[PDB]
Formats: structure tokens, sequence, C-alpha cells
RNA sequence: CUCCGGGGACAGUGCCAGGUGGGGAGUUUGACUGGGGCGGUACACCUGUCAAACGGUAACGCAGGUGUCCUAAGGCGAGCUCAGGGAGGACAGAAACCUCCCGUGGAGCAGAAGGGCAAAAGCUCGCUUGAUCUUGAUUUUCAGUACGAAUACAGACCGUGAAAGCGGGGCCUCACGAUCCUUCUGACCUUUUGGGUUUUAAGCAGGAGGUGUCAGAAAAGUUACCACAGGGAUAACUGGCUUGUGGCGGCCAAGCGUUCAUAGCGACGUCGCUUUUUGAUCCUUCGAUGUCGGCUCUUCCUAUCAUUGUGAAGCAGAAUUCACC
RNA sequence: ACGGGCUUGGCGGAAUCAGCGGGGAAAGAAGACCCUGUUGAGCUUGACUCUAGUCUGGCACGGUGAAGAGACAUGAUCGUU
RNA sequence: CGACUGUUUAAUUAAAACAAAGCAUCGCGAAGGCCCGCGGCGGGUGUUGACGCGAUGUGAUUUCUGCCCAGUGCUCUGAAUGUCAAAGUGAAGAAAUUCAAUGAAGCGCGGGUAAACGGCGGGAGUAACUAUGACUCUCUUAAGGUAGCCAAAUGCCUCGUCA
RNA sequence: CGGUCCUGACGUGCGAAUCGGUCGUCCGACCUGGGUAUAGGGGCGAAAGACUAAUCGAACCAUCUAGUAGCUGGUUCCCUC
RNA sequence: AGCAUG
RNA sequence: GAGCAGAGUGGCGCAGGAGCGUGCUGGGCCCAUAACCCAGAGGCGAUGGAUCGAAACCAUCCUCUGCUACCA
């Protein structure tokens, strides 16, 4: 027979994600001494939509 | 699948759009086999929790 | 059919008519090291699948019956291979069948 | 003295081993055949016939059988005679057992059929294991190859009978299997390799495990998506032979026809014609003769519906039937 | 086993034009239907033989200690596993 | 017949076929699920995290989704007799070798599951005109076709019977 | 942008798929240029075994290869027995 | 525990 | 048409040394009927053959039931 298509998908020619308008990979704060002991402060600026 | 040819599923072919084998396949199957529900412990509709 | 457990006949040892004991033949076991099987076992291993024919298509369902005869001279113990017709029913020492009696 | 945490001798990797594995690979998917397929086995064997009075001789010809059974249903010897029928005897009878008579087989001999058999080849007793070891020759199928089966001897060792003899399976025609591999049996057997001892292994001879497609490859389907080499050796359409079948027509005359076989019909039988029905065949056509209907258009046939000319009616007229050119 | 050619007859007269679709079993394409071949390919599975992958066991990488059940060098310490 | 819009065999088929929203299952909490790769601390989903990704069936809305776990699949627990390779252990032997015990997954044994693949009977008598026959007897299955629908794009008989 | 019907034209054509009238859709799952990614037992597929340079139920190019064919076709002067 | 009918 | 299954008490069925539940009949309990209890009677489709013996085995038939009768 031949390759299905959900076998073909592992290849990702076609099937990549569309990654060019995304505003970023959301992640935490990365951990320091200032978290790990006391705490620090931040603001919040905008709320986006990615 | 079932409206695909056998040659490009395992469900495809046939007079009639009929699955024609068991859709519960093993969890251990080959892949290009491994379609329908997945090592499925239970089918059907769910009655209570 | 039936066979009795004793018979006299010729011995080749001796070399004149003896009692004998009858038992029935019985295949031996598969040597490992017979210069077939170890050729066989050779040739099946590695890649390749099945080298030698099986065969499949059974016709017979009756064997031929082989006596083992062995001369009950103390010493002598001479062994032959005496095999009748095949039948699909054997047996050693039965009764023997009488007549003029109710069934 | 490990950058911080989190696991940790476990994930994991390398090599073997066991499962699972049409995801994928390779391949196979018998033959004969009144086309092939379904069916069947005419594929290996035996009996009667076909078969045409030596032998041989075919079809998916006709009627049947086989892949077994037997410590005796094998081998001797002895003694008896069977199927059936008749006449008698308490229960007892249509059929139980006893007695006499007739009894050429009309019974039996394991099985299908054919042949053969009466102080036996059958039935009953007694003893037994020639159904044992061995080299050759011949017959049957036949290529005068093999297997299988059989025949006549010869050499041992035996059984049986007083003995002559008989007997190395079944009264005869059937009842079965090569190479390679495995297994058992035999010898004060041969080799096991530079010599010797000992296990092992390989040789020689005889049995066994089997190929039924039976002179013996290891083998499931589908293709209406299909391909190639070919076949008129072989089907579907047309043409040809035939005419069961379909259609049409005769001869005979029991009866119908209120009387009256034949105005008109006409049973039981029997004789033909046509190829506008379907069958059977496979001669032409597979390097292609464009398949069913309808439309259009020409011609031909008569087995005459109407029309012209007639003959017969159970033809008064009208109408309707039968027949003729 | 439906001849243009052969046999027996009917018969036959140069060279041409416009149409026509009866016939040349007209042309195209070594029939795609059917059968044979010990020729194939696409596909399938309860065909035969394998196989990627996957599950599991052993060995090596592969160490440091403490307790339990043990074989051990008729109760017990000591040390081999 | 298909909800609709949309799509499709470029060159014989534009469709009732495909898709679609809706509905319903299945796997997975990251050393993971599905998959690629000859190979590596390789790669896609994944600049992702269950309101997600991956595998399937059906096919808008309304009204419903009947019974069957025997068959084949799928899946859940390993201690009763089971079976079961390699390695390792013990014993006999001059050794090759042989024997014995122990013994993983899988298969058996035991539950669950059909919006998993699928399946869902026959024969007789019987009401006070005939006729049907609610009713009864029986054999039988894992269950014996429920609600609905029909000579239908599904019915041989069949140009079924009535209008 | 597409391609229903006339089964019209043409069918050694204008054209190895074109022409006419009639047709479907025309704010969206819309039409389109250039750049870029996926390669042959592979891709890609709103799925027709469709498309992958006039080639697709496994492209094209060279080689193994003068592959095998129990099957079609052909096979070259004379006379004499 | 089973207990229909006129 | 070929293969194949099945004929048994009144009706539906089991099956080498004639029966089941139901039906039917007699008697009980009851005012009476059914239910309930106690008893009883009722017969291998046909033919031929193998067999000491068959309803069961082997052939031919008489019915009936189902499955195929494809490809052009
Ligand atoms: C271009 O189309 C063609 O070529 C036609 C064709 O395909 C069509 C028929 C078929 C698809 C079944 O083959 C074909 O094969 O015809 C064959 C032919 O060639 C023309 C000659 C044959 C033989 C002698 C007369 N007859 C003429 C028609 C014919 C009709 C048939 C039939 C066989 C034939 C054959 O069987 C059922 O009816
Ligand atoms: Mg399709
Ligand atoms: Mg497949
Ligand atoms: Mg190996
Ligand atoms: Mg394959
Ligand atoms: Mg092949
Ligand atoms: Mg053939
Ligand atoms: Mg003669
Ligand atoms: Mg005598
Ligand atoms: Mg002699
Ligand atoms: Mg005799
Ligand atoms: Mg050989
Ligand atoms: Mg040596
Ligand atoms: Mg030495
Ligand atoms: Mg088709
Ligand atoms: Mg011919
Ligand atoms: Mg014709
Ligand atoms: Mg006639
Ligand atoms: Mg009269
Ligand atoms: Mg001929
Ligand atoms: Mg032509
Ligand atoms: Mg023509
Ligand atoms: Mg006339
Ligand atoms: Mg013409
Ligand atoms: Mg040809
Ligand atoms: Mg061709
Ligand atoms: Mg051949
Ligand atoms: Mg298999
Ligand atoms: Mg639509
Ligand atoms: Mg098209
Ligand atoms: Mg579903
Ligand atoms: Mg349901
Ligand atoms: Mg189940
Ligand atoms: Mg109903
Ligand atoms: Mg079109
Ligand atoms: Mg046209
Ligand atoms: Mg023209
Ligand atoms: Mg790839
Ligand atoms: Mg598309
Ligand atoms: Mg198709
Ligand atoms: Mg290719
Ligand atoms: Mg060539
Ligand atoms: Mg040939
Ligand atoms: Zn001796």
């Amino acid at each position: 027979g031949r390759v299905i298509r959900g076998q073909r998908k592992g290849a990702g020619s076609v099937f990549r994600a569309h990654v060019k308008h995304r505003k970023g990979a959301a992640r935490l704060r990365a951990v320091d001494f200032a978290e790990r002991h006391g705490y620090i402060k931040g603001i919040v600026k905008d709320i986006i939509h990615d | 699948g079932v409206a695909m040819n056998p040659v490009e599923h395992p469900f495809g072919g046939g007079n009639h759009q009929h699955i024609g084998k068991p859709s519960t396949i093993r969890r251990d199957a080959p892949a290009g086999r491994k379609v329908g529900l997945i090592a499925a412990r239970r089918t059907g509709r769910l009655r209570g929790t | 059919v039936n066979v009795p457990k004793t018979r006299r006949t010729f011995c080749k040892k001796c070399g004149k008519h003896q009692p004998h004991k009858v038992t029935q033949y019985k295949k031996g076991k598969d040597s490992l090291y017979a210069q077939g099987k170890r050729r066989y076992d050779r040739k099946q291993s590695g890649y390749g699948g099945q080298t030698k024919p099986i065969f499949r298509k059974k016709a017979k369902t009756t064997k031929k019956i082989v006596l083992r005869l062995e001369c009950v001279e103390p010493n002598c113990r001479s062994k032959r291979m005496l095999a009748i017709k095949r039948c699909k029913h054997f047996e050693l020492g039965g009764d023997k069948k009488r007549k003029g009696q109710v069934i």
C-alpha cells in the first residue's frame, strides 16, 4: 500500500505549525535568588492576543 | 478512512462504506495500522461516571 | 489384529528355530548429532527462512505394524524386525476368540 | 570539593533469546473437462460388458467395488455334508428341539463381481506358527524400466500326517509408495586419517516413518483500475449441418355434432414440412466482420386478414365458417 | 459451409463531371470480452516463508552501605555467596 | 436524494460522491500519546499542556438510538493446577554430553465493552356463519427485529391488490 | 474564476481537448504573480486511485541487458537419390 | 406461601 | 436439474441388546368449572440387504424443506 496521512504527519513537510505571527512563548519568570528568598514586583503593561 | 481506497488506509475499499474489521486496535500495532480507537479500554455511549 | 506375545521361529545367530518374545516396535528419539540433523541445523541457521520442504498432504490413516522379536535364549539375545500388513487395530496377547458360545 | 535543582545504579545503550507483527518483502494459489466455472474423478487400482469367437482396443460409456479384515478367516491331518422340501413327536404354534426320507450345490468359502470347489476349497475337532532365514530365474503393466502382485525351483531350519505328500500367508483375479533425511536390527565387520586406548560419528545389509495430483514441487484469494505472449486448438454475435423443442400440414376413424364418423371437428396411434422459437455442435471468423430496440427506405415470400373470381355448409335473408386460382 | 477471380449461365463499348452511402466480410489499433501460459502487476487475508518496529528475560556499562528470607565455610559468632 | 455555501476524476461521469458545522467514542499529565528517521544528548505536533494534541465513526435542525459480550477484536488482576526461550544453579560421566529443579512476556484460566466489528427463529390448535385469529402447546437461540418505514435509488413472485 | 446542456461545430481540426449559444459562482472554504517547502514504493490529495513537465493502480534517465519466452513472424543457389 | 371463575 | 437436511404416541420433539412436556380417559378436592392430586391407554415413511440381533447401518425409492444454476 501507501503511507497514510497520519503517518505522513511525522516528517512535518506541510504539517508544521504556522508560527510567524505568534508573539512569543509564554513562560514564567526564571528562578533566581530574589524570588527564591523574597519577592520582586513587576508592572503589567499590555494584554495581547496571540 | 472509509471514504478512502485500500491502498491509502486500512479501512478503505469495498462496495459499501464499512470498516470491515474491529475498530479497536491494540496499543502495540505498527504505524500504518494503528488507526481507529487506539487501545480502547471500553467503547460506546457512557452510562454513568 | 491379535498377535500372541510368544512365538517360535527362526533365529539367525543360533541358526535354528527358537521361541521368541514379541513386542511392538516404537520409533526412537531423534538424535541431535546425526549428520543430517546437524547439516539441516546449520542450513537453517541464519536468514532465508525455511530451507527444506515440509510435508503437508497426509493421505494414509494407517501405519504398517512392525514386531520386535527377541530370542529368549539366555546367551543369544538376538533381535529382528518383522513387519506385518497395515491394520487399524493391533494388540499383543489378546484373549483367543472361541466359537460355539452364546453372544 | 562538585553551577544550581530533580532523578539514579534505575531509565538508557550494545549483544543474544522468546513473543507479536499483511505496517512491509518475496512467492504460490493442480490437472482432466463436448469453452471455462460450479459439479464429478473417468488422476492409483480390481470385476462383468462394450469388444466385432487369439491377445489388444476409446468416450464426463453401462453396472459395481478398494485404501480394509484375519493367532485364524494362515499350515497340515481326520471325521462329517450344505440351501431347501416332505412325513412324524407333550406343552410346541407359521417359527424352539428330536427322527427318517429326497436333495449336483439350488448353501458356504471376510468384502464387489466373475471363475473354481462335495469322503472338498465348505462345517467340526487335534496339533501348530512355511505369515520364518537366503541367492538367483521367470510372468503380469511394459520401454520388454521400476514399484506392487504372482509363478516354478534351489539351500537351511521347522510344523503336520502312519505315510505318500502338503506348507515359505488368505481358493484365483485388488487391497498400495522412489532419491535425500530420521529410527531400529546384524557382525569379536570397515573408517574416524601422524601412532595407540576409549566414547562419538560416518559406512555395509535388512525393516519402519510418505508422498491418494498415488514414477512421489513445500503453497490462499481478488482485479468492473488492469498488463503481456498467443488461440478461431476454446465460448459470447452472425453464417453452416440437424430439428428434440416451437410452428405448420397430412393418413386411420372410436366419438362430438337433437338422427348423421368425415357441414365443422375429431381421441388412441401414425407420416411429414419449415428454419420467422429455443436447444445440441464448434466448421469460418480473436494482426477485430461495430451486439438490442426505435426511426427512415426498398425489395421479396405465402402458410390469404381485406379486396376481384369461385366451390361447400348444420348457407331462407343478414351475418359467419370450410376450401380453391 | 455468404466469391471480384473458379464452373455453368446472364452478358460486356473510350475518357469523364456532380452526388451518394448498398457492397469492397472498407480504414484505424498484433481483440480491452473468453480461454491457454507452469508470463505479470495493483490490492486483500484465516495462504506459505520472512521482516522493520514493538513487549519481555539474561550479560556488560554498573558503583557505596543497612536490614529480611537463604545455600553455605544439632543452637551460635566469625567469611563465601 | 443531499441540510445549506463549498469541492472533485486537466482530456467521456459535477453527482445522490467528498467536505462541512453538529453529535459520539478512543489515547495521553511530558522518561507522555501519535508519527518520521540508516545513524547520534536526532526530528514534527511543540513559540504546545486536557476549553490541548493525536485516532476514528456519523453527518444541520426536530424526534428517537430498542435487545445480544455466545463469535472475532479491544481492554483489566496474576496467586490454584498450566504451558513457556536464552542465560544462570545442582547432580551423573574421562569429556563431549545427558538429566533435574527453578522459570519473563505471550497464550490459556477470570471480569468489562456493541455511537467495537457485527447479529437480531420455526411448527401446530384456537372466538357461536366462513375468515382472521387476541389466547394456548411445543422445539429452540447470545439475542430472536423494538419505535418507526415501504413493491422505496432496498420486493424475486410482479406489469402485487384497492383508490 | 469554472465548465451543465445542445450528447451542436470540428473530429487527417484553428487546437494531441479548441469554438459557439446556453449555463454555475461572483466578499469569500474568494481569484492571482513571484519567493519557498515536500521526490518515486516517495510526495501530495475537501479522496476521483486524483495529481506529481502531453507519461501515473507506482514518473523519468542510464545501466545490469543482446534479461527469459514450452509462444507469434521470418529464415537466402541448382540438380540427383 | 398459593387461593381465577359463575 | 446437482448437492444437502428432515419424516417417529392426537400435535411439537429426544433417541446396536421406544420415551419426554402437552393432549386424551377414569377417580379424587369443590355447589360446579379450570388449577391441583392419584392412576391408565395410545405407535419409528416404504422396499431390499449387511448383522446372532437395527427405529439407528447400507442402496433404491414416496414426500417436504432449504443452497447454487456465473461470466458475456
Ligand atoms: C470497435 O468495436 C468492435 O470491433 C466490436 C467489438 O468489440 C464488439 C463485440 C464485443 C464487445 C462483445 O467484443 C467486437 O469484438 O466485435 C467482434 C468483431 O469485430 C468487429 C467481429 C465479431 C466476430 C464476427 C462478427 N462479430 C461482430 C460483432 C460482435 C458482436 C458480438 C460478439 C462478438 C463480435 C465480434 O459477441 C457478442 O456480440
Ligand atoms: Mg472512493
Ligand atoms: Mg492494507
Ligand atoms: Mg536465528
Ligand atoms: Mg503481500
Ligand atoms: Mg507475483
Ligand atoms: Mg489448465
Ligand atoms: Mg477378434
Ligand atoms: Mg478332507
Ligand atoms: Mg525348501
Ligand atoms: Mg482357507
Ligand atoms: Mg532430491
Ligand atoms: Mg582426527
Ligand atoms: Mg591424537
Ligand atoms: Mg467497480
Ligand atoms: Mg474452431
Ligand atoms: Mg444468429
Ligand atoms: Mg415437432
Ligand atoms: Mg353420435
Ligand atoms: Mg471435432
Ligand atoms: Mg473494421
Ligand atoms: Mg462492414
Ligand atoms: Mg396458396
Ligand atoms: Mg460502404
Ligand atoms: Mg492477438
Ligand atoms: Mg494485445
Ligand atoms: Mg502446462
Ligand atoms: Mg499463517
Ligand atoms: Mg449538495
Ligand atoms: Mg472528465
Ligand atoms: Mg462509530
Ligand atoms: Mg444500536
Ligand atoms: Mg466479547
Ligand atoms: Mg415490525
Ligand atoms: Mg464534463
Ligand atoms: Mg459532441
Ligand atoms: Mg467532416
Ligand atoms: Mg521519506
Ligand atoms: Mg482540493
Ligand atoms: Mg474506484
Ligand atoms: Mg516507482
Ligand atoms: Mg530483448
Ligand atoms: Mg506449451
Ligand atoms: Zn537365538
